[PDB]
């Protein structure tokens, strides 16, 4: 997910793919682990498989 | 500073949260998510560097 909408992927925050694609219960004991990895996912003149 | 004064409008704090500048916004007293649940008598808005 682009950096911008990983901080809404949370329990008890709205958004756009937090809400249309999947939420986070309120219950939610778990932990999140992001990486910023630009040298596989990003691709030249776009990566449209996603 | 420049004091804008907001008022008489419905305020859609979607269009900041979909908007490219967004970064830390942060808040105290109100919760983030629910600020397109209230209403205000009015909104002053500070703008600077």
């Amino acid at each position: 997910i682009r950096g911008d909408e990983v901080r809404q992927i949370a329990p008890g925050q709205t958004g756009n793919i937090a809400d249309y694609n999947y939420k986070l219960p309120d219950d939610f004991t778990g932990c999140v682990i992001a990486w910023n990895s630009n040298k596989l996912d990003s691709k030249v003149s776009g990566n449209y498989n996603y | 500073w420049n004091r804008k004064r907001i008022s008489n409008c419905v305020a859609d704090y979607s269009v900041l949260y979909n908007l490219a500048p967004f970064f830390t916004f942060k808040c105290y007293g109100v919760s983030p998510t629910k600020l397109n649940d209230l209403c205000f008598t009015n909104v002053y808005a500070d703008s600077f560097v």
